[PDB]
Formats: structure tokens, C-alpha cells, sequence
């Protein structure tokens, strides 16, 4: 605020209050495997090379 | 012949998965653009000529 | 000449490269650890993160 000279209206106090909010934006990516991959990952048939 | 009543068509190890074969003159499609999932029907229509 | 003088309007689209400035920590991002979800089938399984 700035003090006023003669003849000019003096300025009053003010209090200004504002609010802000967040936002959301999820992301997704898939990956897929074949049943043969899942079989051969666990199972070792007869152990050959 | 081994035939599948309810499931996918695949090898003993699911190492390969088979398709269903339709002779071309018997194939029907009725939309300009297909949706993701589409159901297959067999239709027999009788002409009374 | 027909007795009127028509004015034509059109828009042209231009392919543009942008330049973007932003100040240090102008915005704060908060994330959680990715969550993995399974979907199961006879022939493949798919994971959604």
C-alpha cells in the first residue's frame, strides 16, 4: 500500500485468497506371453541339449 | 480325426494354434469396419424356386 | 457476370515444430509404483502394468 496525499482517496487493506487443484492422468502398457513360453519356462523335458 | 467341441485349436504343447478355414464363396461380412470381437455364425437359407 | 461477387474462405494446415520453455520445478508430479494385472487364456497370458 502507498500513503495518499491531500484530496486523493486512501487505499484500503485487502486479503486475497486463492486455491489450486491437482489433476490425474494414468497410463497403461501391456505385454503378453504365449503358452509355449510359459510351458518351456518351467518344464524341462528329458534334459537334452 | 480329433475334433474340438469347446476351445482353441492347437498342438499338444500349444506350440502352434490353428485357424478355422472357410471356403471363400461361403464367407459373409456385413459391416464396413469391424469391432474388436466378432462372433461366427453358420447360416443355411432356403430358396423356394 | 452474375450480379453478385462471392467471397471465398478456406483454411490451410501447416506442419509445425514447437518450442516449449518451463521453469525449474514449475509443477510437481506424484507417482506410485506400477501395478501389474494378469489376464489368463488357454493360448496366452497378458499382463497390464
Amino acid at each position: 500500500r502507498v500513503a495518499s496525499g491531500a484530496g486523493l482517496p486512501t487505499s484500503r487493506q485487502t486479503t486475497i485468497m486463492v486455491t489450486k487443484y491437482s489433476e490425474k492422468s494414468p497410463i497403461t502398457i501391456p505385454f503378453e506371453l504365449s503358452a509355449a513360453c510359459l510351458t518351456y519356462l518351467r518344464e524341462t523335458f528329458e534334459g537334452t541339449i | 480325426l480329433t475334433c474340438v467341441m469347446r476351445g482353441y485349436l492347437y498342438n499338444t504343447l500349444k506350440t502352434e494354434v490353428f485357424a478355422l478355414m472357410i471356403p471363400k464363396d461361403m464367407y459373409l461380412t456385413w459391416e464396413e469396419t469391424r469391432g474388436r470381437l466378432q462372433y461366427v455364425y453358420l447360416i443355411i437359407v432356403y430358396d423356394y424356386d | 457476370h452474375p450480379g453478385f461477387a462471392l467471397t471465398a474462405v478456406r483454411t490451410d494446415t501447416f506442419e509445425v515444430d514447437m518450442l516449449l520453455y518451463s521453469g525449474k520445478s514449475c509443477t510437481s508430479v506424484i507417482i506410485n509404483n506400477p501395478i501389474v494385472t494378469k489376464e489368463e487364456r488357454d493360448i496366452s497370458t497378458t499382463y497390464h502394468v
